[PDB]
Protein backbone atom coordinates (compact mmCIF):
# COMPACT_ATOMS: atom_id res chain seq x y z
CA UNK A 1 0.00 0.00 0.00
CA UNK A 2 1.05 3.60 -0.80
CA UNK A 3 -1.67 6.28 -0.58
CA UNK A 4 -2.51 8.58 -3.57
CA UNK A 5 -5.45 10.25 -5.13
CA UNK A 6 -5.30 8.96 -8.61
CA UNK A 7 -8.92 8.80 -7.91
CA UNK A 8 -12.46 7.98 -8.39
CA UNK A 9 -15.26 9.07 -10.71
CA UNK A 10 -18.44 6.85 -11.21
CA UNK A 11 -20.40 5.48 -14.33
CA UNK A 12 -23.76 3.44 -13.83
CA UNK A 13 -23.63 2.37 -10.04
CA UNK A 14 -19.71 1.76 -9.75
CA UNK A 15 -17.09 4.11 -9.38
CA UNK A 16 -15.06 5.37 -12.33
CA UNK A 17 -12.02 7.60 -12.28
CA UNK A 18 -10.73 10.63 -14.29
CA UNK A 19 -7.38 12.49 -14.20
CA UNK A 20 -5.60 11.31 -17.46
CA UNK A 21 -2.47 11.41 -19.31
CA UNK A 22 -1.40 14.88 -20.06
CA UNK A 23 0.53 15.49 -16.78
CA UNK A 24 3.77 13.30 -17.09
CA UNK A 25 5.75 12.94 -20.45
CA UNK A 26 7.77 14.69 -23.18
CA UNK A 27 7.96 18.43 -24.12
CA UNK A 28 9.66 20.48 -26.90
CA UNK A 29 11.32 18.76 -29.84
CA UNK A 30 11.11 17.43 -33.24
CA UNK A 31 9.36 14.18 -34.64
CA UNK A 32 6.05 12.21 -35.05
CA UNK A 33 3.78 9.12 -34.81
CA UNK A 34 0.16 7.37 -35.11
CA UNK A 35 -2.74 9.11 -33.45
CA UNK A 36 -5.48 11.90 -34.81
CA UNK A 37 -4.43 12.90 -38.35
CA UNK A 38 -6.39 12.67 -41.43
CA UNK A 39 -8.90 10.26 -42.92
CA UNK A 40 -11.01 9.88 -46.12
CA UNK B 1 -2.82 65.65 5.67
CA UNK B 2 -0.09 63.09 5.36
CA UNK B 3 0.41 61.25 2.08
CA UNK B 4 -1.14 57.96 2.71
CA UNK B 5 1.03 55.87 5.02
CA UNK B 6 0.59 52.29 6.29
CA UNK B 7 3.19 50.03 5.03
CA UNK B 8 4.93 47.71 2.55
CA UNK B 9 2.74 44.77 3.40
CA UNK B 10 -1.02 45.23 3.37
CA UNK B 11 -2.45 43.52 0.29
CA UNK B 12 -0.84 41.53 -2.53
CA UNK B 13 2.24 42.61 -4.60
CA UNK B 14 5.40 40.46 -4.73
CA UNK B 15 5.33 38.08 -7.69
CA UNK B 16 5.92 40.11 -10.67
CA UNK B 17 9.37 39.09 -9.37
CA UNK B 18 11.07 36.42 -7.36
CA UNK B 19 14.29 37.61 -5.80
CA UNK B 20 17.84 37.73 -5.09
CA UNK B 21 19.13 40.98 -3.58
CA UNK B 22 22.06 42.67 -5.32
CA UNK B 23 23.79 45.23 -3.06
CA UNK B 24 27.53 45.36 -3.77
CA UNK B 25 26.90 46.41 -7.35
CA UNK B 26 29.21 48.21 -9.83
CA UNK B 27 30.31 45.58 -12.36
CA UNK B 28 27.88 44.33 -15.14
CA UNK B 29 26.09 45.33 -18.28
CA UNK B 30 24.86 42.26 -20.16
CA UNK B 31 26.44 39.41 -18.17
CA UNK B 32 25.34 35.81 -17.77
CA UNK B 33 22.91 33.58 -15.98
CA UNK B 34 22.50 29.94 -16.71
CA UNK B 35 21.12 26.52 -16.37
CA UNK B 36 22.58 23.34 -17.91
CA UNK B 37 19.84 21.13 -19.55
CA UNK B 38 17.29 20.82 -22.40
CA UNK B 39 13.84 19.48 -23.57
CA UNK B 40 12.22 15.99 -23.88
CA UNK B 41 13.00 13.56 -26.80
CA UNK B 42 13.53 10.07 -28.39
CA UNK B 43 11.90 6.50 -27.60
CA UNK B 44 8.92 6.78 -30.47
CA UNK B 45 10.54 6.59 -34.07
CA UNK B 46 10.95 3.70 -36.49
CA UNK B 47 14.25 2.49 -36.61
CA UNK B 48 13.90 6.21 -37.31
CA UNK B 49 16.03 8.39 -39.59
CA UNK B 50 18.73 10.16 -37.59
CA UNK B 51 18.64 13.57 -36.02
CA UNK B 52 21.63 14.99 -34.11
CA UNK B 53 22.40 15.18 -30.40
CA UNK B 54 20.33 16.21 -27.36
CA UNK B 55 22.74 18.23 -25.50
CA UNK B 56 23.10 21.93 -26.10
CA UNK B 57 22.10 24.69 -23.70
CA UNK B 58 20.79 27.63 -25.68
CA UNK B 59 21.87 31.15 -24.90
CA UNK B 60 20.37 34.46 -23.79
CA UNK B 61 20.24 38.07 -22.90
CA UNK B 62 20.47 41.17 -20.65
CA UNK B 63 19.34 44.84 -20.33
CA UNK B 64 20.42 48.00 -18.51
CA UNK B 65 19.73 51.76 -18.55
CA UNK B 66 17.96 54.14 -16.18
CA UNK B 67 14.82 55.19 -14.28
CA UNK B 68 14.93 58.77 -13.00
CA UNK B 69 13.26 61.06 -10.43
CA UNK B 70 14.07 64.48 -8.94
CA UNK B 71 13.19 66.71 -5.97
CA UNK B 72 14.13 70.34 -6.52
CA UNK B 73 15.09 72.56 -3.56
CA UNK B 74 15.25 76.27 -4.39
CA UNK B 75 18.14 78.60 -3.65
CA UNK B 76 15.98 80.52 -1.30
CA UNK B 77 15.79 77.12 0.62
CA UNK B 78 19.13 75.75 2.00
CA UNK B 79 20.53 78.91 3.79
CA UNK B 80 17.68 79.38 6.04
CA UNK B 81 18.78 75.74 6.16
CA UNK B 82 22.15 76.64 7.70
CA UNK B 83 22.89 77.49 11.32
CA UNK B 84 26.19 79.19 12.18
CA UNK B 85 24.26 78.96 15.46
CA UNK B 86 22.83 82.24 14.18
CA UNK B 87 19.48 80.66 15.02
CA UNK B 88 17.97 79.90 18.43
CA UNK B 89 16.83 83.40 18.58
CA UNK B 90 13.14 84.06 18.71
CA UNK B 91 12.47 84.39 14.84
CA UNK B 92 13.55 80.80 13.57
CA UNK B 93 11.99 77.95 15.89
CA UNK B 94 8.18 78.07 15.69
CA UNK B 95 7.58 78.59 12.00
CA UNK B 96 10.49 76.17 12.12
CA UNK B 97 7.84 73.60 13.14
CA UNK B 98 5.26 74.57 10.49
CA UNK B 99 8.05 74.07 8.08
CA UNK B 100 9.24 70.78 9.55
CA UNK B 101 6.03 69.73 8.00
CA UNK B 102 6.87 70.80 4.55
CA UNK B 103 9.96 69.23 3.52
CA UNK B 104 9.56 65.80 5.13
CA UNK B 105 6.68 64.66 2.72
CA UNK B 106 8.89 65.21 -0.46
CA UNK B 107 12.67 64.45 0.48
CA UNK B 108 11.38 61.04 1.65
CA UNK B 109 10.66 61.60 -1.85
CA UNK B 110 13.64 59.55 -0.94
CA UNK B 111 10.63 57.40 -0.14
CA UNK B 112 7.70 57.54 -2.65
CA UNK B 113 9.63 57.23 -6.10
CA UNK B 114 11.19 53.71 -5.42
CA UNK B 115 8.65 51.36 -3.80
CA UNK B 116 6.03 52.55 -6.11
CA UNK B 117 8.53 52.08 -9.07
CA UNK B 118 7.03 49.40 -10.89
CA UNK B 119 3.21 49.96 -12.37
CA UNK B 120 4.94 52.30 -15.28
CA UNK B 121 8.33 50.07 -15.41
CA UNK B 122 7.13 46.43 -15.29
CA UNK B 123 3.83 46.88 -17.33
CA UNK B 124 6.89 47.33 -19.43
CA UNK B 125 6.81 43.41 -19.42
CA UNK B 126 3.27 43.00 -20.37
CA UNK B 127 4.24 45.39 -22.93
CA UNK B 128 7.50 43.68 -23.90
CA UNK B 129 8.48 39.96 -24.08
CA UNK B 130 5.25 37.75 -24.51
CA UNK B 131 2.28 39.38 -26.27
CA UNK B 132 -1.21 38.09 -27.04
CA UNK B 133 -3.42 35.02 -27.46
CA UNK B 134 -2.60 34.48 -31.14
CA UNK B 135 -0.44 32.10 -30.14
CA UNK B 136 -0.87 30.01 -27.32
CA UNK B 137 -4.36 29.76 -25.77
CA UNK B 138 -5.83 26.11 -25.52
CA UNK B 139 -2.74 24.09 -26.22
CA UNK B 140 -1.40 20.71 -24.91
CA UNK B 141 -0.46 19.25 -28.37
CA UNK B 142 -0.14 21.12 -31.82
CA UNK B 143 3.42 22.08 -31.24
CA UNK B 144 5.99 19.86 -29.84
CA UNK B 145 6.84 20.99 -33.09
CA UNK B 146 8.05 22.13 -36.30
CA UNK B 147 8.21 19.08 -38.63
CA UNK C 1 31.85 20.06 -14.46
CA UNK C 2 32.57 16.30 -14.71
CA UNK C 3 30.08 15.45 -11.61
CA UNK C 4 26.72 17.22 -12.25
CA UNK C 5 26.23 16.63 -16.33
CA UNK C 6 25.78 12.60 -16.76
CA UNK C 7 23.29 12.16 -13.56
CA UNK C 8 20.54 14.18 -15.52
CA UNK C 9 20.63 12.41 -19.09
CA UNK C 10 21.37 8.37 -17.83
CA UNK C 11 18.54 9.38 -14.67
CA UNK C 12 16.85 11.15 -17.94
CA UNK C 13 19.08 9.13 -20.63
CA UNK C 14 18.56 5.55 -19.30
CA UNK C 15 14.67 6.10 -18.53
CA UNK C 16 13.70 6.46 -22.26
CA UNK C 17 12.22 2.99 -22.42
CA UNK C 18 10.85 4.57 -19.28
CA UNK C 19 9.68 6.55 -22.18
CA UNK C 20 9.06 3.27 -24.15
CA UNK C 21 6.58 1.01 -22.28
CA UNK C 22 3.08 2.97 -22.76
CA UNK C 23 3.21 3.55 -26.66
CA UNK C 24 3.96 0.02 -27.90
CA UNK C 25 0.91 -1.45 -25.73
CA UNK C 26 -1.79 1.01 -27.52
CA UNK C 27 0.11 0.65 -31.26
CA UNK C 28 -1.33 -3.07 -31.29
CA UNK C 29 -3.79 -2.09 -27.80
CA UNK C 30 -4.26 1.15 -30.32
CA UNK C 31 -3.40 -1.06 -33.62
CA UNK C 32 -5.57 -4.36 -32.96
CA UNK C 33 -9.08 -2.64 -32.00
CA UNK C 34 -11.46 -0.59 -34.26
CA UNK C 35 -14.90 1.07 -33.77
CA UNK C 36 -18.16 1.34 -31.69
CA UNK C 37 -21.77 1.69 -32.67
CA UNK C 38 -21.45 -1.91 -33.27
CA UNK C 39 -20.57 -3.21 -30.13
CA UNK C 40 -23.72 -1.96 -28.61
CA UNK C 41 -25.88 -4.67 -30.22
CA UNK C 42 -23.05 -7.14 -29.46
CA UNK C 43 -25.55 -7.18 -26.70
CA UNK C 44 -28.64 -6.71 -28.51
CA UNK C 45 -28.65 -9.27 -31.41
CA UNK C 46 -26.90 -12.80 -30.76
CA UNK C 47 -27.23 -15.49 -27.89
CA UNK C 48 -28.91 -18.65 -29.49
CA UNK C 49 -29.13 -18.57 -33.34
CA UNK D 1 -53.19 67.52 20.27
CA UNK D 2 -49.59 67.97 21.39
CA UNK D 3 -46.99 68.47 18.69
CA UNK D 4 -44.05 66.08 18.47
CA UNK D 5 -40.84 68.08 18.60
CA UNK D 6 -38.07 66.93 16.28
CA UNK D 7 -34.43 67.24 17.30
CA UNK D 8 -32.05 67.78 14.42
CA UNK D 9 -29.42 65.37 15.71
CA UNK D 10 -31.84 62.46 15.97
CA UNK D 11 -32.55 62.75 12.25
CA UNK D 12 -30.38 60.66 9.99
CA UNK D 13 -29.61 63.76 7.95
CA UNK D 14 -27.40 65.15 10.72
CA UNK D 15 -24.57 62.81 9.67
CA UNK D 16 -24.01 64.97 6.58
CA UNK D 17 -22.94 68.08 8.49
CA UNK D 18 -20.62 68.94 11.36
CA UNK D 19 -22.38 71.61 13.40
CA UNK D 20 -20.44 74.08 15.54
CA UNK D 21 -21.81 76.79 17.79
CA UNK D 22 -20.30 80.23 17.30
CA UNK D 23 -21.95 83.10 19.22
CA UNK D 24 -20.21 85.96 17.40
CA UNK D 25 -21.22 85.08 13.87
CA UNK D 26 -22.82 88.50 13.45
CA UNK D 27 -19.20 89.70 13.31
CA UNK D 28 -17.67 88.00 10.27
CA UNK D 29 -17.33 89.32 6.74
CA UNK D 30 -15.90 86.26 4.96
CA UNK D 31 -14.43 83.31 6.84
CA UNK D 32 -12.31 81.02 4.69
CA UNK D 33 -10.74 77.54 4.64
CA UNK D 34 -7.30 76.27 3.62
CA UNK D 35 -6.02 73.00 2.20
CA UNK D 36 -2.62 71.42 1.60
CA UNK D 37 -3.40 68.50 -0.72
CA UNK D 38 -0.50 66.77 -2.46
CA UNK D 39 0.19 64.17 -5.13
CA UNK D 40 2.99 61.58 -5.43
CA UNK D 41 4.58 60.34 -8.62
CA UNK D 42 5.67 57.67 -11.04
CA UNK D 43 8.22 57.58 -13.91
CA UNK D 44 8.23 56.98 -17.73
CA UNK D 45 10.84 55.37 -20.01
CA UNK D 46 12.15 56.73 -23.28
CA UNK D 47 12.29 60.45 -24.02
CA UNK D 48 9.64 60.99 -21.40
CA UNK D 49 10.17 64.09 -19.28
Amino acid sequence: NARVPADLVIVGDKLVFLEALERRVYQATRVAYPLIGNID
Amino acid sequence: NTLNFVRFLELGLSVACICTKFPELAYVRDGVIQFEVQQPMIARDGPHPVDQPVHNYMVKRIHKRSLSAAFAIASEALSLLSNTYVDGTEIDSSLRIRAIQQMARNLRTVLDSFERGTADQLLGVLLEKAPPLSLLSPINKFQPEGH
Amino acid sequence: RAIQQMARNLRTVSDSFERGTADQLLGVLLEKAPPLSLLSPINKFQPEG
